[PDB]
């Protein structure tokens, strides 16, 4: 059972890149708290719980900070209160990936007026990835995954009628979200390799 | 895998 | 305005290891370009938009093409040249990891939900009609063309497969696995370019610009 | 700039 109400509850609970990395490490704590309030999440084997979170942090954090930033149509609102603008990201050498985020997520979510419930559903769909290698039972994960988008098409059709393709429009941001999510990994892996860019403790455990 | 394990209890 | 019968008529209208896969990919690119023209309203677009669309999503229109035709092959992939590449041949060539992902996240799922060429056809059209591509002249028409595709795909599923209500979502949820595979498939092809050990034919070189 | 693709798209 995946009531769309409980998922909405879970969501409601210098160097620019360095400031972005300080914030990624901080939000990783909040991510772990978010997943725990997802219906039936904490009931999984921690063998799987760790795999689900270690396979989607780049994508769950990308979505979160993207939705915060629907208000500031200039750059990104970070979890620490700092705003990173297109110029700071371009002048610091990350303009390429930073423009995608604004283009493919922040602005798309603004134009369709995506709310905090559809975001929690979409993050929860990303969370329950049955394609994550080494899961104890990928079938139970996908069982929970189907339960989620079921509550989302139902929520879409009732709250947003006369918009039959809004439920599909939402799911067609998951490919973009992954394209970006893997690009931040490669970017983050690279900052660690060069080693002259600070990285906090939790962000390393997530980079193996 | 320490901080991730601990953060779940 | 975007019927599934015309889209399916497009899929049917077009029919050691690494080197063979790069040959198959080259020959399959010529077939992709002809698949795209038979997709409704694709050729009405600016020629510079047609270039941007195919050139941004071939790495995963091809992966989808070979994945679905490999539903019959067990633990292996059937290439467009008729040659099978086996999982054992894959690991042997040093590319075992990504080969396994195609066998698990793609071929295996298209098999378990028995994906047909119409669903594949619309899924590929949705991939072709991606308004996020960089440099387009009119992303709105591309977005409205994409909206026409999956609006038609949702209807095909509701009329043909009424016993599976979530059949529409299961198809769309295969698109993120594809973006992942296609990117890792470029990151490999690009490396095969630097060393020059693998012969890479003309057309495939151009896409690997 | 994309020789074989422009040529394949017209015919
Ligand atoms: C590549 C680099 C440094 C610049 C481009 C953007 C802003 C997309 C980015 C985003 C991330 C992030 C991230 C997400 C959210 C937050 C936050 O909540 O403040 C902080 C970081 O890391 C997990 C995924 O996205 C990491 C690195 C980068
Ligand atoms: C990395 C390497 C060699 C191994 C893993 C697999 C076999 C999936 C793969 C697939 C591709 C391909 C491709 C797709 C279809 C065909 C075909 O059907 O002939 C041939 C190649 O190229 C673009 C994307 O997918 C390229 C490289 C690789």
């Amino acid at each position: 059972d995946m009531p769309v109400e409980k998922i909405l509850e879970a969501e409601l609970a210098n160097d620019p890149v360095t400031n972005i990395c300080q914030a990624a490490d901080k939000q990783l704590f909040t991510l772990v708290e978010w997943a725990k309030r997802i219906p039936h999440f904490s009931e999984l084997p921690l063998d799987d719980q760790v795999i689900l979170l270690r396979a989607g942090w780049n994508e769950l954090l990308a979505a979160s900070a993207s939705h915060r930033s629907i208000a500031v149509k200039d750059g990104i609102l970070l979890t620490t209160g700092l705003h990173v603008h297109r110029n700071s990201a371009h002048s610091a050498g990350v303009g390429a990936i930073f423009d995608r985020v604004l283009t493919e997520l922040v602005s798309k979510m603004r134009d369709m007026q995506m709310d905090k419930t559809e975001l929690g559903c979409l993050r929860a769909i990303v969370l329950f990835n049955p394609d994550s290698k080494g899961l104890s039972n990928p079938a139970e994960v996908e069982a929970l995954r189907e339960k989620v988008y079921a509550s989302l098409e139902a929520y879409c059709k009732h709250k947003y009628p006369e918009q039959p393709g809004r439920f599909a429009k939402l799911l067609l941001r998951l490919p973009a979200l992954r394209s970006i999510g893997l690009k931040c990994l490669e970017h983050l892996f690279f900052f660690k390799l060069i080693g002259d860019t600070p990285i906090d403790t939790f962000l390393m455990e997530m980079l193996e | 895998h320490k901080i991730l394990h601990r953060l779940l209890q």
